[PDB]
RNA sequence: GGUUUCUCUUCAGAUCGCAUAAAUCUUUCGCCUUUUACUAAAGAUUUCCGUGGAGAGGAACAAUCUGAGAUUUUUUGAGGCCUUGCUUUGGCAAGGCU
């Protein structure tokens, strides 16, 4: 609820890092959440190395973890 | 919400990565309400092999990850 | 199954090629052109009786001051609020042109 | 003018008279005529958004 | 005549349904009866030319 | 006042009026002056304060039919006194109901057009005036004014064919087309679509009614159907939206006929205007004026015409100050 | 088609190129409008009806030009054809006096102008195609139907070119040689017209001879063009050739009390109604009719002022007809501002038409 | 339940879960993604008519 | 997070007014011995009868009122395990397992 949008909010404001369930940690701003925690992300660089993507949306069942 | 521009971004080519490490990168053709998506003239790279041209290609939510291009305004869809 | 002769049975809850009984309107009456008549007739008639327990059934909600208009731009306004922006047209254009 | 009103949030029809967005000539606001077309480019939602 | 011979696609709106309610006071199945009659003029006419 | 108000009491009055001079075997005028040139004026305590006043004039309305304004329509203010109706005590905003609207709306039934459209207003507005003033033109229906303004190969007999001669009115309609020298000139409007509005008379009618002034449509190849009950059979509680509510109520008609009505009868609410402000008569001398009337009444349209023309045409808008 | 015809002057003579300079512009701002410029010296501007040239010089005497202008009253644009075949075997000859041509002009049938002018039929069809569908629908023989030449006085224009020479088709090959000079002599005749300067619509003309020289080359490099014009025009003037005027259909949408009114205004305009009805699900009736486009000045302000505004009628140009007067009569006497009746209105739009561009008289063997 | 209109008479390539690859011309599916093919061929092998679940059918390509 | 009413100040570019008067000046007319008072058109300005928005103060009434606010296919367990290179020691890339 409001914790999700304060959330966003860091992302907005700052580079928020996601380690999602497939071994993969992904910094960047993210943009938008879901009622199925789908996360969708700009400019987010994801290290599994880190790879550089513009757009990047993700579903709630491959994620694990996030913070700001 | 998400869905809402995945669906606004079911134009240009897109790269979407499936949870088998199976990625592919083609045009979008239509992408339904759920994550089940069909693409053409897809690019799609084997799992560590090299890469086949696919005429069109289907996908339940097996898809982990999928890179959507830059056109993405900040209120395209906000 | 909504334009073009179509019956619909509220027994069965089916539609039907023939008319159940007489006097049945078609599906097109009874489902869009009867409400769209309904929608004009509560405004036109009966905006200060039935308006606000019909804007209710129809989830619209408006202001007091957007009740205090005149009837022709409470009536735009009641079906900008109700069929909301326009996109049958653009389907239109997009799947047939 | 509705497509444009839909688009636009801040041009809004006048309740007493009709407004007339692409009728640009002012013979055309005298004359309440169509005289020379108007093309418009806009970009719109479907009913899947 | 001329959408035809130019080869383009053809769509049709029907505009003032309000007329028919309003104004004319019909009866919602003549007002059905007056739109189908509406498409199968146009009908008529693309189907002659 | 209250315009609408105000326009159905003076229509009221105008039925009395009517009935009176029919009713009465003898008319007789109050003599001018009534008090004499060393008949002193008379003292309001000595004479007035202590008499009963006449009757006024007050048509009696039907306490089933003229329901709604019943209770209020001879007061002097009328609704001042309520606050759902009036803004307060200085009486400067209105909000009416569509009953006791479409009440005042058949209460004034005498003073007002039968127009729905200004159609009937073709060559006969205030820019096809403002066009004949401007070409030293005029209608003979219209008003006449002072000229404005004061060899053509054109207008060479061996070259001009004539077949229907090229009147004022084409000149008025289509002026830079017609005339040369343009000058001050204002394009008038041009047709308007045709309001089709029927008028229903008895009440016992339904609101939606295929009225015998329609012509029938008399509707005489395949539609693309789906297959009949081969699937999509409607989930329980779902219906038309407002199947519970009635198609027409009693007041659907006189709804549909306000819609339609003149400038101060299609309105919910508004702002009170003054008593001068408000010509009961304009729009008699705004139309055309009926045939077989003598000479003089038609110069008394044609002048009243004219004076509303110089009145529309010189306003300015008003400064800050 | 644009066929409103209005001449344009400027006051000042010093301001002559100034609006001319606005003609450009309204030439830039309007589609289907024509401006041409004839040798009497005045400007012409052609269009389609009364409030569309109301707009084209409101925009000229207000935005393109500052400048006081004069406006001639509205005419429209005639054309020419014949109504009976070539009495005489009219002919003439080359200036270098070898070569000969003889041609007679006989009018088209019926649907054989609007199947061209709709393109059904052209130029670029097969041969075998082409006589197939003159033969099946027309009844052409197979001879005359590959005897068609070119069309018109453009492409896909309402005249046809026959060539039906059976002395000359022993130098058919030369006939060939010559056949494209053939087609540009006819194209320049039936685009120019010799009666009034107007186009030539609806006539056959067919080759009866072509004395050719054998081998021409230095004379049949650019005499064969105004020897065949000269062959045109003089084998259309020998065949009672008649003004072609406009028509318009109008559709009126009228309450049902107005209707008769509506005739009464067709009565004084030279029209005739085609079809009234009622319009299904309205209380309003059309009027679909025809009438002269040379009557139709102010019709519609009219039918609006005779009926309280409630009649409206749209206009819009349909066909041509044929003028009932004869404009080669010169025993017709014109009067000059009484409303000519019905045989004297060839003359008189011959002999108006004539005054406004070119020479009065007209002589039928003015060629040969 | 949309994918099956545009493939409905084709032959199709289907992935499974079990990381199997098949050949076969698909007649109908199902509202949860229940798909019946026939001549399924296994890659080498033959299966005939064989109906797969939603959930089994990790990744789909048009083959015919 | 009240209404009504009174007064003052400021801004009006909306048909500020779904109504419409008068006056001054400069010219054209008409009447015409001359001057007011006049005729009726244009242009440039004003006065008057009224009006809208915002702010401030006062008085009388309700004293609140009006708001915003889990397993059964695709969003939760098919989850663990040995070997090869790196070990970047949290594991990655490859095989049969269950």
């Amino acid at each position: 609820g409001p914790l999700s949008v304060l959330t966003q909010s860091v992302k907005n404001n700052t580079q928020v890092l996601i380690n999602c369930r497939n071994n993969k940690k992904l910094l960047g701003r993210v943009k938008a959440f879901d009622r199925h925690c789908n996360m969708v992300l700009e400019n987010v660089k994801e290290m599994w190395k880190d790879r550089y993507i513009s757009k990047m949306f993700l579903r709630g069942d491959s994620v694990i973890v996030v913070l700001r | 919400k998400l869905v809402r521009f995945l669906m606004k971004l079911s134009h240009e080519t897109v790269t979407i990565e499936l949870k088998n490490g199976t990625q592919v990168h083609g045009t979008i053709t239509g992408v339904d309400v759920s994550m089940n998506t069909h693409l053409k003239a897809v690019k799609m790279t084997l799992k560590n092999r090299e890469p086949v041209q696919l005429e069109t290609l289907s996908i339940g939510n097996n898809i982990r990850y999928f890179i959507l291009p830059d056109s993405l305004p900040l209120d395209t869809l906000l | 199954r909504l334009w073009g002769d179509i019956y619909f049975n509220p027994k069965t809850r089916k539609f039907t090629k023939k008319a159940p009984t007489s006097s049945s309107q078609r599906s097109f009456v009874e489902f869009i052109l009867e409400p769209l008549y309904k929608i004009l007739a509560q405004v036109v008639g009966d905006v200060d009786t039935s308006l606000p327990r019909t804007l209710d059934e129809l989830g619209i909600h408006l202001t007091k001051e957007e009740l205090k208009l005149n009837i022709r731009p409470l009536l735009r306004l009641v079906c900008k609020k109700f069929f909301g922006e326009f996109t049958g047209f653009v389907d239109m254009c997009v799947q047939h042109i | 003018d509705c497509l444009i009103e839909q688009t636009h949030p801040e041009i809004r029809k006048r309740y007493d008279q009709d407004l007339c967005y692409t009728d640009i000539l002012f013979t055309e606001q005298e004359r309440g005529v169509g005289i020379k077309s108007t093309p418009v480019t806009v970009v719109l939602p479907d009913t899947k958004g | 005549k001329h959408a035809v011979q130019e080869r383009l696609a053809v769509t049709v709106c029907i505009n003032k349904i309000d007329r028919l309610i309003l104004e004319l006071k019909l009866p919602p199945t003549d007002a059905y009866y007056k739109l189908r009659h509406i498409v199968d003029e146009v009908n008529g006419l693309i189907s002659m030319y | 006042v209250i315009e609408p108000v105000y326009i159905s009491q003076w229509g009221s009055m105008w039925i009395m009026m009517r009935r009176e001079k029919r009713d009465r075997r003898h008319f007789k005028r109050m003599r001018f002056p009534p008090f004499d040139d060393e008949e002193p004026p008379l003292d309001y305590a000595d004479n007035i304060l202590d008499v009963e006043p006449l009757e006024a004039i007050q048509l009696e309305l039907d306490p089933e039919e003229d329901a709604p304004v019943l209770d209020w329509f001879y007061d002097h203010q009328p609704l001042r006194d309520s606050r759902k109706y009036v803004n307060g005590s200085t009486y400067q905003r209105w909000q009416f109901t569509l009953p006791m609207m479409s009440t005042l709306y058949r209460l004034a039934n005498q003073l007002l057009t039968d127009l729905v459209d200004d159609n009937y207003f073709y060559l006969f507005d205030l820019k096809a005036f403002f066009t004949s003033k401007a070409l030293n033109m005029a209608i003979p229906g219209g008003p006449k004014f002072e000229p404005l303004v004061r060899w053509n190969e054109f207008n060479d007999i061996n070259k001009i064919i004539i077949r229907q001669p090229i009147r004022t009115e084409y000149k008025i309609a289509f002026p830079y087309l017609y005339n040369n020298l343009p000058h001050h000139v204002h394009l008038t409007w041009y047709h308007t679509p045709n309001v089709v509005f029927i008028k229903t008379e008895d009440p016992d009618l339904p609101a939606f009614y295929f009225d015998p002034l329609i012509n029938p449509i008399s509707h005489r190849s395949q539609e693309p159907l789906p297959d009949d009950d081969e699937e999509f059979e409607l989930p329980e509680f779902v219906e038309p939206f407002l199947k519970d509510t009635p198609l027409y109520t009693d007041n659907t008609a006189n709804g549909i006929a306000l819609l339609w009505a003149p400038r101060p009868f299609n309105l919910r609410s508004g702002r009170t205007r003054r008593a001068l402000d408000i010509p009961l008569v304009k729009n008699w001398y705004r139309e055309h004026c009926p045939a077989g009337q003598p000479v003089k009444v038609r110069v008394s349209y044609q002048k009243l015409l004219k004076y509303y023309v110089l009145n529309a045409l010189k306003h300015r808008p008003p400064k800050a100050q | 088609t644009s066929v409103i015809k209005i001449a344009v002057e400027p006051v000042n003579p010093s301001e002559l190129p100034k609006m001319l300079d606005g003609l450009r512009k309204v030439n830039k701002s309007y589609p289907s409008l024509t401006t041409k410029v004839e040798e009497s010296g005045e400007h012409v501007i052609l269009g389609t009806g009364e409030l569309y040239l109301d707009c084209v010089m409101h925009d000229l005497r207000k935005m393109y030009s500052e400048i006081d202008i004069k406006v001639a009253d509205p005419v429209v644009t005639f054309c020419e054809t014949v109504v009976e075949t070539s009495s005489l075997k009219c002919f003439a000859e080359t200036p270098n006096k070898k070569n000969k041509i003889t041609m007679i002009a006989e009018p088209l049938e019926k649907g054989l102008a609007e199947d061209i002018e709709n393109e059904v039929v052209q130029i670029t069809w097969n041969r075998k195609k082409l006589g197939e569908f003159f033969q099946t629908k027309y009844d052409w023989d197979l001879l005359a139907a590959r005897s068609i030449w070119a069309f018109g006085p453009d492409a896909t224009g309402p005249n046809i070119l026959v060539d039906d020479t059976l002395p000359s088709e022993v130098d058919k090959a030369l006939l060939g040689s010559v056949k494209d000079s053939i087609v540009q002599g006819f194209q320049w005749g039936t685009r120019e017209g010799p009666l009034c300067d107007e186009l030539i619509r609806n006539v056959k003309f067919k080759i009866l001879d072509a004395v050719v020289a054998q081998e021409p080359l230095h004379r049949g490099g650019g005499q064969i063009i105004p020897t065949a014009r000269r062959v045109v025009y003089s084998a259309f003037l020998m065949a009672t050739p008649r003004l072609m005027e406009p028509y318009y259909f109008v559709e009126v949408q009228a309450p049902a009390d107005c209707v008769s009114a509506v005739y009464t205004v067709l009565a004084r305009r030279r029209g005739h109604v085609t079809q009234d009805a009622p319009i299904p699900g309205s209380p309003l009736y059309t009027i679909k009719a025809f009438i002269p486009a040379i009557d139709s000045f102010g019709f519609e302000t009219d039918l609006r002022t005779h009926t309280q505004g409630q009649a409206f009628s749209l206009s819009v140009f349909h066909h041509w007809q044929i003028v009932p007067g004869d404009p080669l009569d010169k025993s017709i006497v014109i009067r000059p501002l009484e409303p000519q009746p019905a045989p004297h209105l060839a003359r008189e739009f011959m002999i108006k038409t004539r005054r406004r561009k070119g020479l009065s008289e007209d002589v039928s063997i003015s060629k040969f | 339940s949309s994918k099956m209109l545009q493939h409905i008479d084709y032959r199709m390539r289907c992935i499974l879960q079990d990381g199997r690859i098949f050949i076969g011309t698909f007649k109908a599916f199902d509202k949860h993604m229940n798909l019946i093919l026939c001549d399924c061929d296994e890659f080498k092998r033959v299966l005939g008519l064989v109906l797969l679940r939603g959930e089994n059918l990790v990744s789909m390509t048009v083959e015919g």
